[PDB]
């Protein structure tokens, strides 16, 4: 089994930590998701006519 | 009517006389000059309004 050969563990560690906590991490935090844009069409600081 | 039917010793005249010679008092208004000026303070409070607006 070449999965038991521990020489070549190294090559596979540090690249895989290189894009399972590095690359791919820094893509996703490139996809954001925006509140979607309801802004209500009663906003009106008014008051009473002076008196 | 009342000249040659009263003949009571000339108090027709007199009655008469006091009265083209009466003056009836003529009331004056000493009340909308202060409404006037209380008009004139309020469009100062609505021009600036309408300003603001």
């Amino acid at each position: 089994m070449p999965q038991l050969n521990t020489t070549v563990w190294p090559t596979m560690i540090t690249p895989m930590l290189l894009t399972l906590f590095l690359i791919t991490q820094l893509k996703m935090l490139n996809t954001n998701y925006h509140l979607p844009p309801s802004p209500k069409p009663m906003k009106m600081k008014n008051y009473n006519k002076p008196w | 009517y009342y000249k040659a039917n009263v003949a009571k010793a000339g108090l027709v005249d007199d009655f008469e006389k006091k009265f083209n010679a009466l003056k009836v008092p003529v009331p004056e208004d000493k009340y909308t000059a202060q409404v006037d000026a209380e008009e004139k303070e309020d469009v100062k409070s609505c021009a600036e309004w309408v300003s603001l607006s």
